[PDB]
RNA sequence: AAGCAGUAAAUGUGGAGCCGUAGCGAAAGCGAGUCUGAAUAGGGCGUUUAGUAUUUGGUCGUAGACCCGAAACCAGGUGAU
RNA sequence: GAGGGUAGCGGAGAAAUUCCAAUCGAACCUGGAGAUAGCUGGUUCUCUCCGAAAUAGCUUUAGGGCUAGCCUCAAGUGAUGAUUAUUGGAGGUAGAGCACUGUUUGGACUUCAGACAAACUCCGAAUGCCAAUUAAUUUAACUUGGGAGUCAGAACAUGGGUGAUAAGGUCCGUGUUCGAAAGGGAAACAGCCCAGACCACCAGCUAAGGUCCCAAAAU
RNA sequence: GCUGGAAGGUUAAGAGGAGUGGUUAGCUUCUGCGAAGCUACGAAUCGAAGCCCCAGUAAACGGCGGCCGUAACUAUAACGG
RNA sequence: UGAUAUUGAAAUUCGGCUUUCUAACCCGCACCACUUAUCGUGGUGGGAGACAGUGUCAGGCGGGCAGUUUGACUGGGGCGGUCGCCUCCUAAAAGGUAACGGAGGCGCUCAAAGGUUCCCUCAGAAUGGUUGGAAAUCAUUCAUAGAGUGUAAAGGCAUAAGGGAGCUUGACUGCGAGACCUACAAGUCGAGCAGGGUCGAAAGACGGACUUAGUGAUCCGGUGGUUCCGCAUGGAAGGGCCAUCGCUCAACGGAUAAAAGCUACCCCGGGGAUAACAGGCUUAUCUCCCCCAAGAGUUCACAUCGACGGGGAGGUUUGGCACCUCGAUGUCGGCUCAUCGCAUCCUGGGGCUGUAGUCGGUCCCAAGGGUUGGGCUGUUCGCCCAUUAAAGCGGUA
RNA sequence: CUGGUGACUAUAGCAAGGAGGUCACACCUGUUCCCAUGCCGAACACAGAAGUUAAGCUCCUUAGCGUCGAUGGUAGUCGAACUUACGUUCCGCUAGAGUAGAACGUUGCAA
C-alpha cells in the first residue's frame, strides 16, 4: 500500500522532508542524501 | 428511461495569446497548447505544459518550419 | 465632556478625554524606513508626510423603522344555568 | 323537577375526534404584542435632462440573495474610443475527396471502375477575430468616489440539437423590433414593411403601399 | 415480548496511590543534579443492576414453501427424485 | 440498582461477608387521657429493627410525555436518474456557448516508470528449418509509422517524448521581472539572482513522470522546532510563529458535534409562474379518400376482391405543448329530441354487372320529410327479444 | 573544378541506362597496445606491406512513380431585394486538364 513518510537529518540539525513510499517494495526505512537548511550542506536523511 | 451521459469538464482557454507583429514584455505568454502544434523559435522557450513564452522584449513573428511544421520567434527590435 | 455661574436662554469658565503631526512587524522591537530572508539580494507594506470642529443634503447600522394583513406559541384568570 | 360535584399540560365519553354557553385534532378573556411574514395589496403636487435589464458565477438555491455586466451624477487623465483602405498572422466550418479509420456495389484475380460519414481528412473558402503605431472620416474611451434598478422575457429571419425535416413546442449561436414607441401600410391585428412625436399653421416634396365606387390620386 | 437462572465476558460512582511533572534550601558542571513542604495528574487492585448467554411460554407479538417424473384414472398423478 | 449521612452494642470467618440483641427510626396495631372526636398529641403494652423511609452522588430502562429535523434539479409533482473532477462531438476554421443531447474515464501508481551521459530503431509480409498459425528464438528482402509511449480520450513524439546500459538523488533551500485565467476565494506558466549539489571531457541540463484527472475553506485537536509573549519579580501553566497529521464533510463553496414518517380530521399566505374538465396549435395515433397493379376470379388485372410500395382530407379517439381562466369558467350517465353537416339507413332519379325473372353487388345525383317498444347493467359501450319502409354517422364548452 | 561545413515547402526525391580512379574518398589485412560483444574485432577502437571499380560517393541521359502547377468554368459564400427557392453585386474552392521539373546558391584549404 501507498503511505507517506518523513525524512529527518541524521546526527545533525533536523531538516525535514515529506514523500511517499510503497510498503511492499520498500519494507524498511529509506535513506537519501538531501540538503540541510540549517547546516548548509547535504547530509544523510533517514526514515 | 434515463440517461448515462451528461458529463463534461471545464473548458481550457487554449490558443494564441499575442498577435503577429506586436511588441511583448520580457516573459509574455504567446501560445497555449497540448503537445507541439507550434515549435519555439529564436528567443522563445517551452514551459512544462508546452506553453510558449518570450524571453526578451521585442516583436513576435510566426514562421514556417520546413513542411507541415511552423514556429514562432521574438526579435529584439528596440 | 460632566460640572459651576446665568432668565428652563445666549456664552463665560472648565484641558479628564479625542483626532492629527510616522510607519512596519504575530510579538520582542526598530524607526524614514521596517518585515521576510544567510544576504536591499529580490519582493510586500510605508516615506503623499493637512488636518480638525460644527452643520445642509444622500446612503447605512441599532431601535416595530414606509403602512395594513395571518394559520400559531407562552403566562395569569373566567366559565358544568 | 329541585339542590350539588368534576375545568383546558384539563374534564366527560355503551367510543362518533363526541361534548364542555349557536364555536373544539385541543374553550373564552386580558397581557408578552406594533410576535414573525424571502408572500399579496397600497404609497398623496408640477415641469426640465439622461436613461436600463430579464445575463454569468456561487448558493438548503431556483418567483430570494451576493459579486461581476448594463444606467446616472461629481472629479481627474487625455486621444488611449469607433468606421474604412493597405499589409501580416492564428484558427479546419461550407464545399469537395477517399491518402487514414469505419461503411458499401459490380467486374477481375492483389488490382481496375462507382458511392457514404457530427465524434473520417491527402485538401480547403466566404465571413468573423488579433495586431501595426500606416493614411482619410468621426466622437468617444479609461481611472477614483456617491446612488440605483435588473436575475419570469416575446415574435420575425437565419445557423444547429431535441421531437416526427409536428406544434403559436423546447434548448443554444447571430441580427431586428416590442418591452420602454406614438404616426403611415397589411380590412380589424404588442413582435411583419416604412419611419423615431419640443409647441403652433386651412403651406410644399417624398417612403412603404397605391390611383373604377365606398376612399385622396391613370377607366 | 414476558418469566426463571447465574458458568463465564463487558460494566459507573465510590475506595487504593505504584510513578511522573512544577516550584527551591544546598552542589558543581559553570544553563547538569537536588532533600522537606505546597501543588497539577495519576495505574495495577475491589466495586451492583443491566447487556452478551441458558431454558420455558403462541386464546403473548407474529409465521404457516419450490422445481421434476410416474398408470391397476385415456386427460390427470395415488406414488417417487 | 450500588456507595455515602441519619446508624448503635457484642461475637464466629477467609477492616470487611455473616449471626444475635435493643436505645435511634417506623406501625391506616390494642388500651388509657386531653374529650360529647379516637384527625392530632402524650402515656403504656405488643410488632419490626440498624433494615426500611428520607437527603446527596452514580449506572440502567423509559413515544408515558416534550422540543425539533426529514435536500435540490425535474417539459406539473411523485417513482426512476443525476450532483465534485478529466477527454472528444454538437460548437456555426480566434476564445466562450445550453438541453433528463451523443460517447468514455478518475478518487491512483513508479525508489526507477525520476535526473544526467552515451548507443539503437518499430509493426506487418514472403522465403528455408526439431514443422505449436514459416507469427512462439533463427538469417534475408519490402516497410515514413499502421509499433510503442503506466492508466480514458484528444493533441504530439523516428530532433525522438520510443528501446538498452554507466553514475546518481534537482521528487533541493530562499525567491521571483513578467504573463494567462478570472465576480471572490482559488488555479496555471515563468526568464533570471543567491546558497548546496549530481552527470558530462566541456559548453551545458536538472525545482519529478510526453501534456491535460488522481482532490476538500474555516473552526477545533495532536506531534516536532523556535531571535516571540507570559498580568508585582523569577519560573511554570497557557498562547503566538514555522513544519506536519486527522473529514465518501461524495447533496464534493462544506447549515449543527448530533435527526425518519402519516394526514380522507386538517389550517394560513400565494400562483393560471404549475397539473385534473372544457377552449386554442399540431396530426404521431384515429376515421375516410385516392396512385401502381403482382395476382385471385372456370379463360380474362380492373363485375367483385387488391399483396409489396406511394400521396392526401377531416379534426369525432388516445396522446404532445402549456397560450386564457386557481379574490372559483360546477365534473360522468339520464330526462329533453331543439338546431346544423353530408362521408345517405329508408324513400326519389341513374351507369356497369360474372344483371334470364323475383332478389342482389358496386358507383353517381339528391339533406324534402321520416328514422320503434322492451330485458341486463349507475353506466356510455355492448348482448338479447319482438317489430319496421328504415331502426344512419357526426358537431353544438 | 573533386572534397568540409551552413540556408532553402522533393521544381532537391525514387527508379533505369551509361564514365571513372593509389590528389582526395572509399572498399581491404590484423587484434601487440587504449577500447568491446545477452555470445561473435560484424559494429565500435586502434596498427597499417599490398591488393580492387566489385560495392558506397560524385558525373551525362531518363517524364517510368512521386512533387509543383496556370487559364476558363463550376460548387460555396459577405451584402442587397423579392419571397421561401429565384435575381443582382464582390470573393473565390476541391477535382481534372495545358505545364514546369533530373535543383539554384554562402565562407574558407587546395585544385
Amino acid at each position: 500500500m501507498r503511505v507517506n513518510v518523513t525524512l529527518a537529518c541524521t546526527e545533525c540539525g533536523d531538516r525535514n522532508y515529506i514523500t511517499t513510499k510503497n510498503k511492499r517494495n520498500n519494507p524498511e526505512r529509506v535513506e537519501m542524501k538531501k540538503f540541510c537548511s540549517r547546516e548548509n550542506k547535504q547530509t544523510l536523511h533517514r526514515e | 428511461s434515463s440517461t448515462k451521459n451528461g458529463r463534461d469538464s471545464e473548458s481550457k482557454r487554449l490558443g494564441a495569446k499575442r498577435a503577429d507583429g506586436q511588441f511583448v514584455t520580457g516573459g509574455s505568454i504567446l501560445y497555449r497548447q497540448r503537445g507541439t502544434k507550434i515549435y519555439p523559435g529564436e528567443n522563445v522557450g517551452r514551459g512544462g505544459d508546452d506553453t510558449l513564452f518570450a524571453k526578451i522584449d521585442g516583436v513576435v513573428k510566426f514562421e514556417r518550419k520546413g513542411r507541415d511544421k511552423k514556429q514562432v520567434s521574438v526579435y529584439a527590435v528596440a
